[PDB]
């Protein structure tokens, strides 16, 4: 399967380098603009602002790993050592699963605000959104911890080893973990946003739009960008239970920067919370 | 460019009614959202009612079955009809104007923070005797 090995090498060296390189540029400029916009324009934060700022911190953590990941794919090996293997493996999964959760909680916030514009409920308080943001970081850190435990069992002390559980280690345990993480990390938050879009549609039909716009964009972005990656991570593991295996790995490589395109485009959500932040950004410039 | 003055503040017996007015000075009020807020001594400011430039109205849960917000763009006035007032409604009532007419009423307690146009406030006192 020398032909498929040539494809794997080219995909890593050229496709991943270029795609992550573009995400690094677009993501850094977009995230630093919205972060500085909040640091200099927003004086009294609500729940949605808290979640959006956390989303940018998650995106920025991921964007900071890209020079290391691009250099590793461009050169064909991991050379950064054990500490940076664990920290990068953490950040990549953490960014993926905190991002959809912050958008899920923003969606619930937009629904509660549609029913209770004056934010009288405890669930609508700024301090409660801070508590939920901290819960999101803790939950996601815990979802990612079995992968880190597995990595610490591999010979990372060698300095040039940083394995992917999708490609290495017991396929039976990697599949159970990958499928549970697909369910809890992806399908469940997506389903919750779908449920709250439906609750929003029903509320507005009774009372007879912007709240619908944010949630619809979130459902579309995550359905389109996360689905190929979650299918291929699971298919990559299942195939390990030949040329077919290398061909599946090539499909899997293709899906990875597509899921992380989310971190470069999700600063758009700052402009969908009805505060005219875009207009506020221009006033300061 | 608008200036606001609230009026109608007074003494009400519990269960009594009172109408406040928020009058504007400037070119036009048409494109403005107008929100009514109140602040009791030692308490935080809280939104009570808001009217968008399109005419949509929103009410906080504590005043929903009792207050009515309305507007007359020709007289450039916004009224707050307050019915069944209780001692807990004692506060200085203020009106605020948002030039983004469809913005304020989405999230009045948060979006009030972005506004430069406020009135001086009018005292509403609800006490028996
Ligand atoms: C055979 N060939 C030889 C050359 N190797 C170079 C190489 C070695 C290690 C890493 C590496 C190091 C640490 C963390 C992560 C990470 O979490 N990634 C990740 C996880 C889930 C989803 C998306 C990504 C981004 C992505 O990596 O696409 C990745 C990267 C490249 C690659 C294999
Ligand atoms: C439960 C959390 C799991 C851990 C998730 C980390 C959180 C994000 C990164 C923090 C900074 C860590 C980066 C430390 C920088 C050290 C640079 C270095 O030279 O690394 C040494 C090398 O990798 C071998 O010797
Ligand atoms: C320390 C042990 C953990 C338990 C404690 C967890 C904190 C959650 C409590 C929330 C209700 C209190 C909130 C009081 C009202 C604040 C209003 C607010 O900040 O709302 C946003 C506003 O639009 C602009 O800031
Ligand atoms: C520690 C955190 C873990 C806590 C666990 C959280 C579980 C919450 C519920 C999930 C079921 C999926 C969401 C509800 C069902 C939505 C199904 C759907 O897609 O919507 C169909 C329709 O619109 C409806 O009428
Ligand atoms: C990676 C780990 C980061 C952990 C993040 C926790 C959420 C809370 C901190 C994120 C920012 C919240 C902003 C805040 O506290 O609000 C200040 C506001 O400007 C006053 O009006
Ligand atoms: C401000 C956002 C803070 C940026 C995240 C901190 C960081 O450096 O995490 C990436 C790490 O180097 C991965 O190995
Ligand atoms: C990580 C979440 C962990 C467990 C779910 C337990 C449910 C906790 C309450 C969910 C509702 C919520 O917090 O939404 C408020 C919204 O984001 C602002 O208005
Ligand atoms: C009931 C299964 C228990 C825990 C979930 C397992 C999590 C597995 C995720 C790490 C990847 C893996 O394959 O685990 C290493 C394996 O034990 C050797 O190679
Ligand atoms: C991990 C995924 C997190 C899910 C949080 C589940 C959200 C549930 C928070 C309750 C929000 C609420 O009060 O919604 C009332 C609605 O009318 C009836 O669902
Ligand atoms: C803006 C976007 C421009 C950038 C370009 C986007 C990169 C292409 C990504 C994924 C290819 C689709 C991957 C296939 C995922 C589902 C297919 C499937 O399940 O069938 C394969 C099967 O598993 C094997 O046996
Ligand atoms: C870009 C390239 C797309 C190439 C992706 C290749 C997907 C191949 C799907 C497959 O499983 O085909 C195995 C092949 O027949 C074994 O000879």
């Amino acid at each position: 399967c020398e032909n498929w090995l040539a494809l794997e090498n080219i995909l890593e060296k050229y496709y991943l380098s270029a795609f992550y390189g573009i995400e690094f540029i677009v993501g850094m400029l977009g995230n630093f603009t919205v972060v500085f916009g909040y640091l200099f324009c927003m004086k009294n934060w609500n729940s949605s602002n808290v979640y959006l700022f956390n989303l940018s911190i998650s995106d920025l953590a991921f964007l900071c790993t890209l020079p290391m990941l691009i250099r590793s794919y461009a050169t064909g090996n991991w050379t950064y050592g054990d500490v940076l293997c664990i920290s990068n493996r953490y950040v990549l999964h953490a960014n993926l699963y905190t991002s959809i959760l912050f958008l899920t909680f923003i969606s619930i916030d937009r629904y509660l605000l549609m029913k209770f514009p004056f934010r009288e409920h405890i669930l609508q308080k700024k301090e409660f959104a801070i508590l939920i943001s901290l819960a999101v970081w803790v939950l996601v850190t815990l979802e990612v911890l079995p992968m880190l435990t597995f990595i610490t069992s591999t010979p990372i002390e060698k300095g040039d080893s940083c394995v992917d559980y999708a490609s290495s280690g017991n396929p039976k345990y990697s599949l159970i973990y990958s499928l549970c993480l697909t369910l809890l990390g992806f399908l469940i938050p997506l389903s919750v946003m779908c449920f709250f879009y439906y609750k929003m549609v029903v509320f507005l039909k009774k009372r007879s739009n912007k709240p619908l716009r944010l949630v619809v964009l979130a459902v579309v972005i995550f359905s389109v960008l996360f689905t190929p990656y979650h299918i291929m991570r699971n298919v990559r593991i299942a195939s390990r239970l030949g040329c077919s295996q290398k061909a599946i790995n090539c499909l899997y490589i293709l899906t990875r920067p597509l899921a992380f395109l989310n971190s470069a485009v999700n600063p758009i959500f700052y402009f969908l919370v009805g505060d005219h932040f875009r207009d506020m950004l221009f006033s300061k410039l | 460019e608008v200036q606001l003055v609230e009026s109608g503040g007074g003494l009400v017996q519990p269960g009594g009614s009172l109408r406040l007015s928020c009058e504007a000075s400037g070119y036009t009020l048409a494109n403005y959202a107008i929100g009514w807020f109140r602040q009791a001594p030692g308490k935080e400011r809280e939104g009570v009612s808001c009217i968008s430039s399109g005419g949509s109205t929103v009410y906080s849960e504590s005043v929903k079955d009792r207050f009515t917000i309305s507007r007359d763009n020709a007289k450039k006035i916004v009224y707050l009809q307050m019915n069944s007032l209780q001692p807990e409604d004692t506060a200085v009532y203020y009106c605020a104007a948002d030039p983004f007419g469809e913005r304020l009423c989405i999230d009045p307690n948060t979006f009030a923070g972005y506004l430069e146009t406020w009135g001086q406030g009018t005292q509403v006192t609800v006490s028996s005797l």
